């Protein structure tokens, strides 16, 4: 993605003080109560009978670190995301087959659980830097098909 | 369809905004046309630089809107169908712009209901605006 | 949001197709597991095969489910709240397949009916098969 | 863009059937009139006010017959999709900004519309053919959106 200097340390900046241990999972407990049907993909992970056990259920908070794991890594390589995440676009696309929709869904919850976490920190500008951020993720992951 | 807890859910969480309402309108364009920019297409006319009194103009009429979407959450068609007209009727906005400001408000309350906005809160918030934007791109007078 | 003239397109529309409601409703899946294979991971009891007396079964089910929700076109959240409870919070379906699902049963009336499948019928339909999308991904209990 | 040398073969014979100067156009009517917010587009065609004005406007005609001219291309070189749509693909995106969720929605239309001039001739294994030319089409003008 092309992010403007003054954006890519913005961007850069915010991250360093997010919380890679909770971050992850709390973006990915959210996914799945605020979009229920994507539970379906996660059934094996256990109980997801309810917005709190989804949150507090211990497999979507190891497998959100993952899930924020690749996204500092598409921050480390902005400029070749396709190629950074063909590994998980074929994953999602062939094994998974999860609808590409989905893809942006997940990057938009994270944007907000960005914005819960650092408040008035969490500026319009420093959002759009890391919309930008979160679509080239969402393309990169959807291009198994594109 | 929002289910029972979603209407409370809703109630609850928009009733925190109050007085605010035009300042979290205003932010949440803001962020709009900041983060999604063919968005400004539909207010080539507005003077859209950062704190502009346009936006914030506009921001409460939203706010309001949605203030009166939430006191008739269970008859939204009757109580939205002048805001219809507009958008669907007149503007023709692309369905695709709702999610976009949807979701810009939703980062809007986050920034700034920091305990309010729960998972559960924050999931009752989402389906309640895509009602909204339901009504406001259906043709249905 | 269905218009008064959405509803009438609607109930006319279903008249015509009548008693092969279950027979449109069998080829709409066949059509659906044929042209995106990922939709026949939901069904993988079925026998799905070209022909299968399973299928030709389930689109009757389907059919008469429309043919009620067509009846209660003012109030589908509470005639179809089983439905609801079974796709979405059962099986949680993602809503990307009853797109599928809609659009294959209008390339089946469009097939079926060359004199009444105008574009206001087409129009009326798609938003009404919309409508039951909506209430089938959304837990409201 | 599979397309089995039995389905390249099925597209190919009902493609041959399709009236050029008609098709196109029918297909942009019916999206104006299923898809109403499409016709924000349009406003220099003129009256598009009742499915009838649509339908049987002149210009809505006109330029359906180029947008069926377009999807022939594509027909014509399917290995290539991307490149056949590049230059309307840096149209609709750059300059009209259309969003893309409408391209698979005029594909699909133009779906129904065949449907609709075939009838029991476009059986669900032509259909599953053509949902694979219709989707590689989108992908191919959303791609300057990647
Ligand atoms: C757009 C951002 C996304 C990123 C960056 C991401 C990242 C990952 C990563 C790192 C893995 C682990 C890969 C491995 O272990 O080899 C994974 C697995 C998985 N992802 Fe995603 N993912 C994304 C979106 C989604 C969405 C939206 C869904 C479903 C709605 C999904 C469903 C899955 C599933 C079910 C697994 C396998 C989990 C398991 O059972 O172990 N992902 N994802
Ligand atoms: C939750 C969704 C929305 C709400 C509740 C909402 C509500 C409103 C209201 C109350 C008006 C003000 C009319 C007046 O001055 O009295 C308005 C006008 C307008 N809205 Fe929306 N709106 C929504 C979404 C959108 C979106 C997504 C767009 C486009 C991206 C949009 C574009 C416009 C424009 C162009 C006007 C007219 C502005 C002008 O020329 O003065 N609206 N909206
Ligand atoms: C207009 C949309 C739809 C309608 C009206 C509808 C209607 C029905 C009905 C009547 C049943 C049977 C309930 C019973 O047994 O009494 C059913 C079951 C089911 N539906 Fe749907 N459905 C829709 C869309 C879909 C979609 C898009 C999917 C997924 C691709 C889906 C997956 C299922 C499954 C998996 C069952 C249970 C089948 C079984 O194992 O017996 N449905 N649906
Ligand atoms: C997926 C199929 C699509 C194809 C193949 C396609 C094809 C075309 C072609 C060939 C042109 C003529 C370009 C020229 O003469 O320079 C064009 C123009 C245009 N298209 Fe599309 N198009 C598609 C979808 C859409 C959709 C979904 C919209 C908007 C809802 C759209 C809006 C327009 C507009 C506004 C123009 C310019 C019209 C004018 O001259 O005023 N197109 N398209
Ligand atoms: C109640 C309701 C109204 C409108 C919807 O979509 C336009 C809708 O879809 C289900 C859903 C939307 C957003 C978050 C979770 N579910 C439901
Ligand atoms: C009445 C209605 C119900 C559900 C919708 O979206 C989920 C909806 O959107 C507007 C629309 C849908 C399909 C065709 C045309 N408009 C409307
Ligand atoms: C105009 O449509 C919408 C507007 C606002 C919101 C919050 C959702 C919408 O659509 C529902 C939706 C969109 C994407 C994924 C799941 N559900
Ligand atoms: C699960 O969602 C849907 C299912 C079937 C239909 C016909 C529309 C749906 O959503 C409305 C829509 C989808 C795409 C474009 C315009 N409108």
């Amino acid at each position: 993605v092309h992010l403007t200097p003054e954006e890519k340390s913005a961007v850069t900046a915010l991250w360093g003080k997010v919380n890679v241990d909770e971050v992850g999972g709390e973006a990915l407990g959210r996914l799945l109560v605020v979009y229920p049907w994507t539970q379906r993909f996660f059934e094996s992970f256990g109980d997801l009978s309810t917005p709190d056990a989804v949150m507090g259920n211990p497999k979507v908070k190891a497998h959100g670190k993952k899930v924020l794991g690749a996204f500092s890594d598409g921050l480390a390589h902005l400029d070749n995301l396709k190629g950074t995440f063909a590994t998980l676009s074929e994953l999602h696309c062939d094994k998974l087959h999860v609808d590409p929709e989905n893809f942006r869904l997940l990057g938009n919850v994270l944007v907000c659980v960005l914005a819960h976490h650092f408040g008035k920190e969490f500026t319009p500008p420093v959002q759009a830097a890391y919309q930008k951020v979160v679509a080239g993720v969402a393309n990169a992951l959807a291009h198994k098909y594109h | 369809v929002l289910s029972p807890a979603d209407k409370t859910n809703v109630k609850a969480a928009w009733g925190k905004v109050g007085a605010h309402a035009g300042e979290y309108g205003a932010e949440a364009l803001e962020r709009m046309f900041l983060s999604f920019p063919t968005t400004k297409t539909y207010f080539p006319h507005f003077d859209l630089s950062h704190g502009s009194a346009q936006v914030k103009g506009h921001g409460k009429k939203v706010a309001d809107a949605l203030t009166n979407a939430v006191a008739h959450v269970d008859d939204m068609p009757n109580a939205l169908s002048a805001l219809s007209d507009l958008h669907a009727h007149k503007l023709r906005v692309d369905p695709v712009n709702f999610k976009l400001l949807s979701h810009c408000l939703l980062v809007t309350l986050a920034a700034h209901l920091p305990a309010e906005f729960t998972p559960a809160v924050h999931a009752s918030l989402d389906k309640f605006l895509a009602s909204v934007s339901t009504v406001l791109t259906s043709k249905y007078r």
